[PDB]
């Protein structure tokens, strides 16, 4: 059973540093040489770092040279990554790589077999802010803007009536919050006859805040 | 410093078609190349390794051909678990992925339903106003949106978002927001979303006045 554990993701000023770890099982991390592979959301993978399994020999992408440090820990079974000088384009997920078949040799490249789960890296000026909720056939909905961070949760009538409803992606505007929509498509003969509460949670801020949606 | 490209970048396929996908090198790779699967929400998976060998546990359908700047990969039947969207990655001088491929589930053309939401009470009362303008349920994914204040059609002032393919009726959705400031937005009377898309014959165009 080989699997890859990461941790220490989380939320960095620009400028900042941040150290993220990968504890590895099932296989003899000695062997095999690992590696570090971040997607930032809406654009393709990329990768990033990369260290061999005994000899030492590090490389790191283009992006990140001269930034970013690799290591391991072959005795603890750890592989580890020093993000120094994080930026906004930095801002995506990041896996940890395994080594796929072999190597005859000390260090070379590779394809990646088995993958982690995935960690989070965020680089903001974060002002954390709570989000703010507005209230033949037509379609209504609430509209959550202007929140930090991720992610928040919507849902109608306590998530019995859940037919025809579209949650949208947010969007990263340039002041640093985001903004989505979570629709739904009713008769308009039911305004008063059906009424519709949407349920928006934000668990970092623990605020809930309901606004009834009633005929105007 | 080798670059990967894919083509194509998007593909709409239904189940059982040949798909075909390409995958091109700066440099010369030799056979150093792999295939990933992944889907929305989950780890890459790896399909293929050194540009013809199948990893354990890929369907047969699965296959791969090439060898020193020129790639592809064949699904010989697509099956529903396939719809998702694949990269090539080479490993013969670093390691480099294509742009991606999405293969779109096929269905019917499909036209939008539009909605424009003019801003609301409690949100104008705090200084800022958004409209709003809904593409339901639509098909294919590639649709233009444009927003008109008073009559005069707005760019650069708007972003939007689109969902991907429902998986009961494999229609997408598009949410467009233009954000103005509440004094802008008060200085004006008309609002008007207008939608060109290929499952309308001529554009639609949803209208209010502000009262």
């Amino acid at each position: 059973q080989v699997q890859l554990l990461e941790s220490g993701g989380g939320m960095v000023q620009p400028g900042g540093s941040l150290r993220l770890s990968c504890t590895a099982s099932g296989f003899s991390f000695s062997n095999y040489g690992m590696s570090w592979v971040r997607q930032a959301p809406g654009k393709g993978p990329e990768w990033v770092s990369g260290i061999s399994g005994s000899s030492g020999d590090t490389y790191y992408a283009d992006s990140v040279k001269g930034r970013f440090t690799i290591s391991r820990d072959n005795s603890k079974n750890t592989v580890n990554l020093q993000m120094n000088s994080l930026r906004a384009e930095d801002t995506a997920v990041y896996y940890c790589a395994k080594e796929g078949g072999f190597c005859s040799s000390a260090t070379c490249y590779y394809y990646f077999d088995c993958w982690g789960q995935g960690t989070l890296v965020t680089v903001s000026s974060a002002s954390t802010k709570g989000p703010s909720v507005f209230p033949g056939t037509a379609a209504l909905g609430c509209l959550v803007k202007d929140y930090f961070p991720e992610p928040v949760t919507v849902s109608w009538n306590s998530g019995a009536l859940t037919s025809g409803v579209h949650t949208f992606p947010a969007v990263l505007q340039s002041s640093g919050l985001y903004s989505l929509s979570s629709v739904v498509t009713v008769p308009s003969s039911s305004l008063g006859t059906q009424t519709y509460i949407c349920n928006v949670n934000h668990k970092p801020s623990n605020t809930k805040v309901d606004k009834r949606v009633e005929p105007k | 410093d080798i670059q990967m490209t894919q083509s194509p970048l998007s593909l709409s396929a239904s189940v059982g078609d040949r798909v075909t996908i390409t995958c091109r090198a700066t440099q010369s790779i030799n056979n150093w190349l792999a295939w990933y699967q992944q889907k929305s929400g989950k780890a890459p998976k790896l399909l293929i390794y050194k540009a013809s060998r199948l990893e354990s546990g890929v369907p047969s359908r699965f296959s791969g051909s090439g060898s020193g700047t020129e790639f592809t990969l064949t699904i010989s039947s697509l099956q529903p678990d396939d719809f998702a969207t694949y990269y090539c990655q080479q490993y013969g001088s670093s390691w480099t992925f294509g742009q991606g491929t999405k293969v779109e589930i096929k269905r019917t053309v499909a036209a939008p339903s539009v909605f424009i939401f003019p801003p609301s009470d409690e949100q104008l009362k705090s200084g800022t106003a958004s409209v709003v303008c809904l593409l339901n349920n639509f098909y294919p994914r590639e649709a233009k949106v444009q927003w008109k204040v008073d009559n005069a059609l707005q760019s650069g002032n708007s972003q939007e978002s689109v969902t991907e393919q429902d998986s009961k009726d494999s229609t997408y959705s598009l949410s467009s927001t233009l954000t103005l400031s509440k004094a802008d937005y008060e200085k004006h009377k008309v609002y008007a979303c207008e939608v060109t898309h290929q499952g309308l014959s001529s554009p639609v165009t949803k209208s209010f006045n502000r009262g």
